[PDB]
DNA sequence: CGTCGCGACTCAGCGACTCTTAATCGAAGGTTAACACGATGTTTCCCGCCTGTCAAGGGGCTAAGGGC
DNA sequence: GCCCTTAGCCCCTTGACAGGCGGGAAACATCGTGTTAACCTTCGATTAAGAGTCGCTGAGTCGCGACG
């Protein structure tokens, strides 16, 4: 682990042909940058998923997306997504439960049968 | 005609400045230089470089969205601050400079 | 298909032709094209052919439009 | 939103209140973890998270989060988008001066307070001591020794203290005052001679006022706190292998924070004072290369040799917002491919690969299957299109329909260069390019890539329908002259059509219609040497005209069914050749009296008509094509014994020019005619019917790719080749192409062709630079008003040499508005009324008689406010069709005169054009006279005769002979300059305009006049302000100041008075009000310091500027919309004023 | 190296660059020493040159 | 009745930004005193709280079959 | 055909785990300091074989007049 230590970062303004154009810097790829594809699945995981649960119970679809979010980002567990419904127990997890059960069907799940990939 | 060919509708883009990337090394795209741009300027195409150097390669938060827009159906796009100009008014705020903008 | 000259004579802007094209376009994606048929013709194509008889509606629902509220 | 964007000078609490935490060690990442220090140039708490929405040591990594920070790292969460906006700053233990301020062509930190460059930069390095707060010991004394700090000293230990560095030249700009300084320079610049210390004291005033005015504290260019650039400006992404690439302002960012750093060690540990004045002057230097780094040594970085860039050198090249940032960004959603021809697809559609247009049109393609139902989802898509399914192709040419895409060659010089066309999915892997269109483009197919774009919003897929077309674009923008001329297979095919020939088969055969000439010709009775009659409609006079039984052939009547029906046209204008030139008339007459869409028909239908009778002709060069002259070895024999009879007695230089110029330089044109001569005579066979043109003699007169200098070169004498210096080789080269040529003739050729091939590929240099330089002095010539309230305009005489004309006037004046009513000499008769537009019939009805320059509406004499008006720049080259409001005029003429580059030439051709449009003085500088009648001597003993004033070196004019003004003493190439000084305005503009066109004839590059009229417009922006009072500005200066300094100034009364002055394209935008134009590709390093100091705001009312900035462009469909959102910000206005 | 054929690698060998190191770089070459001199005849060839 | 005592004067001189427009392929080489506590992180398990199974039991609701 | 009786499904109550983020406690690899005293007290590149112009400086030549 001593060698390979990143001895010289090289500059990112160094040449890369026989003349001084196109420098290193404008052909670093981006890790980090979300790719237009990758926010069309985000927008359309978004309404395939408004979708899917529009079929099930509106205060149980409530409460699912509690669980995790679709709108409001903080993420409750278990517990936290009961008491917005009712007492705070295993009913919430078994009809979570009950839920994830529902739309595994190929009615249902057939959209999101080759979204997972 | 294969090692020259070349056709990418969003491929990785630079970090400097969050543009595509240039060249068929990893799906580039091809560069709308100045001289380039002078073609469609000197045209009445002012919404095609209100979009093909605003919206289509240097606006991360609005490249997505033509995307997702072109995607579901409607033709329609949004872009004010590309990150080429934005990236310009960090270099020229990093120096004694006052660039901000206004009302 | 369908060239600028046959319908510039109407819009003698040539980016009125545009502007106000891409917006009756616009409209035929909520329902439009009620003057002419559209031949198995894109949204913009369509817009340019049926741009002789909404040379002046056209502009002012733009108009009105691009004004806020 | 956002609008008005200005720039000053950065206030270190300003620049303060931008950055989120101060740096204080130069680290920027752990060796052993991959993430950022605690304070460095990447830091978290800093700048921001690393990770998106992912705060450090995994404590507010699951989003839930947005704005609580971190206890142990203190970095707030937030998505990474903050890491690339979050500025920094680097609180100093000492300030550091301005490299952009302090070291540059404009010493703006010397410019306060009057001390030189020279002396600043020596205080600021603590080299000379400066004195404050004097009390002997003068002011700004500039001492060093201390003699005078300590031993003059002694005078009771009170009252005195001086300083050095930059705190010492901060504390002097503290103490100059912006108002008080003002005052006195004003009153030193009035009421003065002001004959040397004019030229410093308006410089001084100019900065006082953009101090003052701008609210910019005189102390602020130098700077005790510098702003770092944020760290994904900067990235340090680690590549593969391990090797991280830092970018090159990292380094600097990290020297200057080991120079803080080890000052602010010095200083708290109580270092000798010449090490700390030391540290102060090494982070001095450090924040001079790191801001620009070309004013000092350039410092080079630690482990690559390179110089490394700075904030500066990326603005400077073409890696920053010249080229590589703003103006050429790397647009996606395009592709590259070889281009090939596509007879088989109409004009309007180019061809475009299958396995391209997936890549290209994945989004599209998307929409179309979820609109269709074919697939659930966009990953389902994806899926579908990545593997390039059977059912995803069907869907491709449904999507490609009527969305055009934009074709754009490699080197473009015009508009046309990027054309949109109706994309159809044609199998292999080019652009099957239409051969009409590919002239315009510039692109053959010997290999030439052509980016394709598409359009991606409704508009965009619409703009590139109204105006991106290749049918919109028939007539280049250069001239009105139609680009979709046939270039070489198509005027081919029409010249074999329409060359006619005496003995022929089928002689006189009566036809009855159109295909009955085919029907015959299948049946070899009648050939296609047009030398049969048949029937035709030609449609001369008004409405249909009856079929007349014309005496043409039938050759020309395959051409003449063609040509749409309308009068003006018909069979008349194919009786000739059908040459190159001629089918270039044929394609303008056309479109000059039928409209675009019959034009772009009949224009596609010619292509395939010549295409399909090329190839059935046989036009293959063979050896017999290039017929040598038979007359040839005699003439080369005469010629050779004449260049040595004279040649016995020796002048050795005489006796040389008579045997390279009239030996050999004449009678190779004497050859050359002659086997020109022998080639177009037309050789009969034995049964009386000629046996065939020569296809190398039918190339090189209808103008496809033959000419009388190709036709010498290939089989004529060859003519004499060039040396390094210029001068023409005086050996005998007697040999053409077709024969051998030996080894001495070839290297004398390829020593003369490597010349001009190297000027095709460095002149071509200039002209691109000269292209730069006119789209941005152009740029805000944009068309906004229709017409204009004025009536004076540029006068248009019809350039003629010698005894004919070299341009006709109907040419020249066809396509602008008339500013008089011209007057037809000899009876006075209107022929044409004063403010109308100049048509096509218009034009003919005044060719029709001689008549001298007509007065004409040109840009020049706009009295517009903003841009350029519509009734002054005439008609637009693009189309018939008068020019419309919003087009780019000024980008339209620079892509004009940047066309004929990389063809032209010093003073020859495009260096003649360069220095004209840069209005320097030439090297003979020429003096015009301004003096009526008799002329008197100089001053006694001056070393010139400067001028002389009688109101009532090298010399042209006497002591006492009457002159009048205009001619001017000179041996050639007067001066710009000179002629706005001395001559009006509009008397410089024809002065440029027949420059300029006399260049592009010798060239051979016909350009047409309003081009340069809107460039000259745009180099004369500048007038200099003459006003005695209340104002004390004499230099150059935009004119939109008098139109409101002017104005401003009679609400309170002394009259002003302002002359034009004009400056070269390069030096637009060293005056323009907006910053962005002109810090665009000129000098970044004074256009920004001369904007910055002078807080200039930019408007966003140009073209560069919105391109920039991103917006939406003020010209064309851009300027349209900004119309609409003027009228509807009116219409809001009103409506608010409705309801109080 | 340009080794797309045998013919390639010759002229490639046989290859005398004005720029790099220690010579003009490519801006610096200039009209001047884009030219052929006479002495140029039998040991540099004038028609094998790049178009760039 | 000359010049020189003493002043400007414009002339030279010296420094200095760009190299069209898309494109042919990705990384890229060195520099070599020794040791010591201390305060500072780094990394492992270990229980605390809690989350998640399926089961057991049961009842309560729903429904289906048989009898009068 | 309707009411009574019994079976099946749904739901509720408990629960014995299983381990699992995470701070603490501890064993162990960092990171900034020191400290030693045997001899040298100016190291070194790098343009400079094209080209249009911005910003400053300092020499030789003249007028205006005074004192012999
Ligand atoms: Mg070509
Ligand atoms: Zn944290
Ligand atoms: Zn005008």
């Amino acid at each position: 682990k001593v060698l390979k230590i990143a001895k010289e970062p090289i500059s990112l303004e160094t040449p890369i042909g026989d003349e001084e154009d196109s420098h290193l810097g404008d052909f670093i790829e981006d890790k980090n940058a979300i790719l237009p594809i990758d926010a069309a699945i985000q927008s359309n995981l978004r309404e395939t998923t408004t979708r899917v649960l529009a079929s099930l119970t509106p205060r149980e679809e409530r409460v699912l997306r509690m669980r995790f979010g679709i709108g409001m980002n903080t993420d409750h567990t278990l517990e936290e997504v009961g008491q917005q419904f009712s007492v705070t127990r295993e009913r919430i997890r078994q009809i979570e439960a009950k839920a994830l059960r529902k739309l595994k069907h190929p009615s249902r799940s057939r959209k999101l049968r080759s979204f997972l990939d | 005609v294969d090692d020259k060919i070349h056709a990418r509708s969003i491929g990785p883009y630079s970090l400097v400045t969050q543009q595509p990337l240039g060249g068929k090394a990893q799906f580039g795209g091809q560069r709308f230089g100045e001289m380039e741009v002078w073609a469609l300027e000197a045209y009445g195409a002012a919404y095609t470089l209100q979009e093909m150097l605003t919206v289509k390669s240097d606006d991360v938060a609005g490249r997505t969205k033509v995307y997702e827009s072109i995607v579901r159906g409607d033709d329609t796009f949004e872009a004010g601050i590309p990150e080429s100009f934005n990236v310009l008014v960090k270099e020229m705020r990093s120096l004694g400079l006052n660039v901000e903008l206004e009302n | 298909r369908v060239t600028v000259e046959d319908c510039v004579e109407k819009v003698p802007n040539r980016f009125a032709l545009v502007l106000l094209s891409a917006h009756r376009a616009r409209g035929i994606s909520a329902g439009a094209a009620l003057m002419v048929d559209r031949d198995n013709d894109k949204n913009p194509v369509v817009a340019l052919r049926e741009i002789a008889d909404d040379v002046i509606d056209h502009e002012g629902l733009k108009e009105h439009l691009i004004s806020t509220l | 939103t956002f609008d008005q964007i200005r720039i000053s000078l950065a206030s270190p609490e300003k620049i303060r209140s931008w950055s989120f935490g101060e740096i204080k060690k130069p680290e920027t990442i752990n060796y052993r973890t991959f993430k950022p220090e605690r304070d460095g140039l990447f830091c978290a708490r800093i700048f921001g998270p690393t990770k998106d929405y992912e705060c450090l040591c995994g404590k507010y990594k699951r989003m839930k989060y947005k704005g609580i920070i971190c206890e142990k790292c203190g970095v707030e969460v937030t998505l990474a988008r903050v890491r690339r906006e979050r500025m920094g700053h680097i609180e100093l233990a000492s300030p550091v001066a301005h490299i952009w301020f302090l070291k540059s062509l404009p010493s703006r930190i010397a410019m306060m307070l009057d001390m030189p460059l020279k002396d600043i930069e020596r205080v600021l390095y603590f080299e000379y001591y400066i004195v404050t707060e004097p009390g002997p010991l003068k002011q700004h004394q500039l001492l060093s020794e201390d003699d005078y700090m300590r031993a003059q000293e002694e005078y009771g230990d009170d009252s005195f203290t001086a300083e050095i560095g930059a705190e010492a030249i901060q504390n002097l700009l503290k103490a100059i005052d912006l108002e008080k300084e003002a005052e006195r320079l004003r009153e030193e610049l009035s009421g003065t001679v002001s004959d040397m210390k004019q030229k410093k004291f308006s410089k001084r005033l100019k900065i006082l006022e953009a101090f003052q005015e701008s609210g910019n504290r005189p102390e602020w260019m130098v700077l005790t706190v510098v702003p770092v650039i944020p760290p994904e400006l900067r990235p340090l992404v680690p590549l593969d292998g391990g090797r991280f690439a830092t970018s090159d302002l990292n380094d600097l960012y990290r020297r200057v924070i080991n120079r803080n750093n080890r000052l602010k060690r010095l200083i708290e540990l109580r270092a000798p004072d010449i090490i700390i004045r030391n540290e102060k002057r090494m982070l001095q230097e450090s924040v001079d290369a790191l801001f620009d780094n070309g004013r000092r040594g350039r410092v080079i970085t630690g482990a690559n040799k390179r110089p490394l860039k700075s904030l500066a050198d990326m603005l400077k090249g073409k890696q920053g917002r010249f080229r590589q940032n703003l103006l050429g960004k790397r647009v996606d959603y395009s592709g590259r491919s070889v281009i090939v021809v596509g007879p088989e697809l109409k004009l309007h559609e180019c061809g475009l690969p299958k396995k391209m247009a997936l890549e290209l049109f994945k989004p599209f393609i998307y929409a179309r299957l979820d609109a269709k139902g074919l697939s659930g989802t966009v990953k389902q898509s994806k899926r579908m299109v990545e593997r390039e399914q059977p059912q995803v192709w069907d869907i491709l040419e449904e999507v490609i329909r009527e969305h055009p895409v934009l074709l754009n060659r490699a080197p473009t010089l015009h508009r046309l260069g990027i054309q949109a066309f109706e994309p159809k999915l044609i199998e292999g892997k080019a652009i099957q390019l239409h051969p009409l269109v590919c002239a315009a483009f510039n692109a053959d197919f010997d290999g030439d890539q052509m980016a394709v774009h598409v359009p991606l919003s409704l508009e965009a897929q619409l703009e590139a329908r109204v105006l991106m077309m290749s049918t919109n674009n028939i007539l280049s923008p250069a001239n009105g002259r139609p680009i979709i001329v046939p270039s070489q297979d198509i005027v081919l095919g029409l010249y074999y059509l329409s060359v006619a020939r005496d003995g022929e088969p089928g002689e006189g055969k009566i036809f009855a219609d159109l295909g009955e000439i085919e029907a015959a010709m299948d049946a070899g009775v009648v050939s296609l040497h047009a030398k049969i009659k048949a029937r035709h409609t030609e449609m001369t006079p008004e409405g249909v005209l009856l079929r007349k039984v014309i005496d043409t052939t039938p050759g020309r009547m395959k051409i003449a069914a063609l040509l749409p029906h309308h009068p003006q046209i018909g069979h008349r204008l194919i009786e000739k050749a059908l040459t190159k030139k001629e089918i270039g008339n044929l394609i303008d007459i056309v479109y000059r009296h039928c409209g675009q869409k019959a034009t772009v028909i009949f224009a596609d239908k010619v292509m395939g008509l010549g295409f399909k009778e090329a190839a059935k002709a046989g036009i293959s060069f063979g050896k017999d094509d290039i017929i040598i002259p038979v007359r040839k070895t005699a003439i080369v024999e005469e010629t050779r014994k004449l260049a040595e009879e004279y040649e016995q007695q020796y002048i050795t230089k005489g006796e040389k020019y008579n045997k390279v110029v009239d030996a050999w330089a004449k009678a190779t044109d004497r050859v050359a005619d002659e086997m020109m001569a022998e080639l177009q005579m037309k050789h009969k066979d034995e049964n009386g019917r000629e046996k065939e043109i020569n296809a190398i003699y039918m190339m090189a007169h209808s103008g496809a790719r033959g000419s009388q200098a190709q036709m010498k070169q290939l089989g004529g004498m060859r003519g004499l080749m060039a040396k390094p210096s210029g001068e023409i080789i005086e050996t005998p080269i007697v040999s053409n192409f077709k024969e051998g040529l030996t080894v001495q003739e070839y290297f004398n050729s390829t020593h003369g062709a490597r010349k001009g091939l190297a000027d095709t590929a460095l002149k071509t240099a200039n002209s691109g630079y000269l292209t730069r330089r006119l789209v941005d002095v152009a740029q805000d010539c944009i068309i906004v008003e229709e017409d204009c309230g004025t009536t004076k305009g540029i006068t248009l005489r019809a350039v003629v040499e010698g005894g004919d004309v070299l341009v006709s006037l109907g040419s020249r004046v066809l396509g602008r508005f008339t500013a008089e009513d011209v007057k037809d000499p000899g009876t006075g008769e209107l022929v044409v009324p004063a403010d109308t537009y100049i048509d096509e019939n218009i034009a003919d009805a005044i060719e029709a008689a001689v008549v001298q320059s007509v007065k004409v509406r040109s840009v020049l004499t706009c009295e517009a406010k903003i841009g350029v008006c519509g009734a002054c720049y005439g008609r637009d080259l693009a189309r018939g069709t008068p020019v419309n409001i919003g087009e780019a005029v000024g980008v339209i003429a620079a892509q004009s005169i940047g066309e004929p580059g990389t063809q032209l030439t010093i003073t020859g051709g495009l260096p003649r054009v360069a220095e004209l449009f840069e209005a320097r003085r030439p090297k003979d500088c020429a003096v015009i006279a301004e003096m009526d009648g008799r002329v008197e001597f100089g001053k006694d003993y001056k070393n010139k005769r400067r001028i002389k004033i009688t109101p009532d070196k090298h010399i042209a004019v006497h002591d006492g002979d009457y002159i009048t003004k205009g001619e001017y003493i000179i041996d050639g190439n007067p001066d710009p300059h000179d002629i706005l000084r001395i001559l009006g305005v509009e008397a410089l503009a024809n002065f440029l305009v027949d420059e300029i066109q006399e260049v592009y004839r010798l060239q051979g590059v016909p350009i047409n006049d309003k081009h340069i009229e809107t460039i000259v417009r745009q180099m004369l922006q500048k007038v200099e302000i003459l006003e005695p009072g209340d104002t004390g500005l004499i230099k150059g200066d935009h004119l939109d100041k008098p139109e409101f300094d002017k104005e401003q100034e009679k609400a309170i009364a002394r009259p002003a008075v302002t002359q034009p002055v004009l400056l070269g394209i390069t030096k637009a935008s060293l005056q323009t009000k907006s910053f962005i134009s002109a810090a665009s590709f000129q000098e970044t390093t004074r256009v920004l310091t001369e904007a910055s100091v002078h807080g200039k705001t930019d408007t966003l009312e140009g073209l560069k500027e919105n391109v920039i900035v991103g917006r939406l462009i003020p010209a064309g469909t851009g300027s349209y919309l900004r119309s609409l959102q003027r009228v509807a910000a009116k219409r809001d206005e009103q409506l608010a004023q409705q309801r109080e | 190296m340009d080794q797309t054929n045998p013919l390639s690698e010759i002229t490639h060998k046989r290859r005398l660059s004005a720029l790099g190191p220690g010579g003009l770089t490519r801006e610096r070459a200039g009209f001047e020493v884009r030219d052929v001199h006479p002495t140029h005849y039998g040991r540099i060839c004038p028609i094998e040159t790049p178009e760039g």
